[PDB]
């Protein structure tokens, strides 16, 4: 179990780990986070008292080394960082247990929860989607934009998400207009999976991660990364029956997770509505279809 | 965006443009089978593509055979359309080529949008305007090359005839569409006025008569009276 301490909290502010969330008091002595399963990718994220608006937040994973959080009064953030030293970090954080200034990360053993949105999710993955290379965690906040956002404006603070568009010669092959058009495959199977992505692992990692980013920070780019990495399955005539049976198991625990409030901002009508009732693969979402039309059967 | 009224005039610049209508390419006539079922037996078609500044007509003709053995003809129509629609751009020298075209029917964008990835400096716009270039095959040398045709061809008209020798394209496509408007209220009627006098001909190049000034405007005054009486007979008004 690793451990994600905190020097202190200077300003009041929700903290979030992963689907836990904890108020913290301005000053309230509370020095961090314990007992983080080892194995997964989390996000440790923040909304300040004061302005719940800009939730931002770190991506990393404990066994690429030793991270804690630090407010910076200047940029006025709570900040991950690595510490090196590796004795300090071991003294440091067994203190702070001795005292039991740390939260718990809460895991329920029945509850697969995390383990089921973050199945594909790779930190090295992360990484060239959130481009910091001198660091080995990843910022991402509610204000950043994607690269395909830009190019309809700093690259260095931009979410290199792989870029979709269903009206692009990557998408259509000369003299397969209207083939290509109505059935996406070609653009999933050879463009998406064989050219870029590699395998559907890499890609399923990019879904769930655009989902992640649009729940915890509300990034709209990531919102439509997400829903355009679905819409390209659902409108594929063929695709792996391994692929199908996954995706209604993904899309299943993010419908599950979202918060019953934000399904107004957070759902697009259109694509669920295509995905679910009139695309190609209308009939294979069994899963994600019954647990869409008994919790949000307003949106279809 | 969408063309209308308040940006018309935009219709008669120097930009070049193309107008495509679709309503023409898949045409059908409906029937009984000995079973008593119905089916349905194709005719040929027409893309109706047309500069509204020259009168300049590119009409493709859509001969039956390229519907032989395809499913979901109605959606393949708007697809063969914006497949010719595009070849044709092609087959023009770059100082010929649209800057823009516009489609009558916003079922075509996402077609033309696709075929034309090529060329992505031609804006495809919709329109709001109702244009009545459905009634093109009430236009007798048209109807007639269309049904004729044995394979797929291209003929090249001018809508305009000579008009433009003596109006402006503004004017020119505003009597078209009042033509066009009244074959499509009441053929018979719109045929009658425009032949009912046989002292006045159609020339062989041209596709309307050979109307003076003063003639044009009686023949314009005869379309607007045949349009306002349908539409009292249609709502009853």
């Amino acid at each position: 179990m690793n451990t994600v301490p905190f020097t202190s909290a200077p300003i009041e502010v929700t903290i979030g780990i992963d689907q836990y969330s904890f108020n913290v008091k301005e000053n309230q002595p509370f020095h961090g986070i314990k007992d983080i399963p080892i194995g997964h990718v989390h996000v440790i994220h923040f909304q300040h008292a004061d302005n719940s608006s800009m939730r931002y937040g770190y991506w990393f994973d404990c066994r690429m080394g030793n991270f804690y959080i630090q407010y910076d009064p200047k940029d006025g953030l709570y900040k991950m960082m690595e510490e090196r030293d590796g004795a300090k970090f071991e003294n440091i954080v067994h203190n702070f247990k001795e005292r039991q200034m740390m939260v718990s990360y809460p895991k329920i053993d029945e509850d697969d929860t995390w383990y089921n949105l973050t199945e594909f999710v790779q930190m090295d993955k992360i990484r060239k989607i959130v481009r910091k290379d001198e660091n080995q965690f990843s910022y991402v906040d509610s204000s950043m934009t994607t690269v395909q956002e830009n190019e309809l404006s700093d690259p260095a603070h931009s979410l290199n998400y792989t870029v979709i568009n269903f009206k692009s010669r990557e998408a259509i092959r000369p003299g397969h207009e209207m083939e290509d058009f109505l059935d996406k495959s070609y653009y999933l199977n050879t463009v998406m999976l064989q050219g870029i992505f590699k395998n559907s692992s890499n890609y399923f990692g990019e879904l769930q991660f655009a989902f992640l980013n649009a729940m915890f920070f509300g990034n709209y780019g990531s919102s439509l990364q997400w829903h355009a990495m679905i819409e390209l399955i659902c409108s594929s005539a063929t695709v792996p029956k391994h692929m199908l049976d996954k995706l209604d198991e993904i899309l299943y625990y993010q419908i599950k997770t979202l918060p019953e409030q934000y399904s107004d901002i957070l759902l697009n009508e259109r694509v669920w509505n295509i995905c679910l009732y009139s695309s190609f693969q209308k009939n294979s979402l069994h899963n994600t279809e019954k647990i869409m039309e008994n919790k949000y059967p307003e949106l279809l | 965006g969408a063309m209308n009224s308040s940006n018309y005039a935009e219709l008669f610049n120097n930009d070049i443009k193309l107008f495509v209508d679709d309503t023409n390419v898949y045409r059908v006539t409906v029937h009984k089978t000995f079973e008593g079922n119905v089916a349905t037996k194709a005719i040929n078609g027409c893309i109706f593509t047309l500069n509204p500044k020259t009168g300049h007509l590119f009409l493709k003709i859509i001969h039956t055979s390229v519907w032989a053995g395809q499913k979901r003809l109605s959606q393949l129509a708007k697809w063969k359309t914006a497949e010719e629609v595009s070849a044709l751009v092609r087959s023009l020298p770059k100082e010929e080529q649209p800057k823009q075209i516009i489609v009558t029917r916003k079922a075509m964008l996402d077609p033309l949008e696709v075929h034309m990835l090529d060329f992505p400096n031609i804006a495809i716009r919709p329109t709001e305007l109702r244009l009545p270039f459905s009634a093109a095959m009430s236009i007798d040398k048209l109807s007639d090359v269309v049904m004729k045709a044995t394979e797929p061809q291209m003929v090249l008209f001018n809508i305009y005839d000579d008009w433009l020798d003596r109006i402006s394209s503004y004017t020119a496509f505003s009597r078209l569409t009042l033509l066009l408007r009244a074959l499509k209220t009441n053929e018979e009627s719109a045929k009658m006025i425009l032949l009912s006098d046989p002292t006045i001909t159609i020339k062989s190049y041209h596709l309307w008569p050979s109307f003076t000034d003063e003639q044009w405007i009686t023949i314009e005054s005869q379309m607007r009276d045949l349009i306002l009486t349908e539409y009292g007979r249609k709502y009853n008004v």
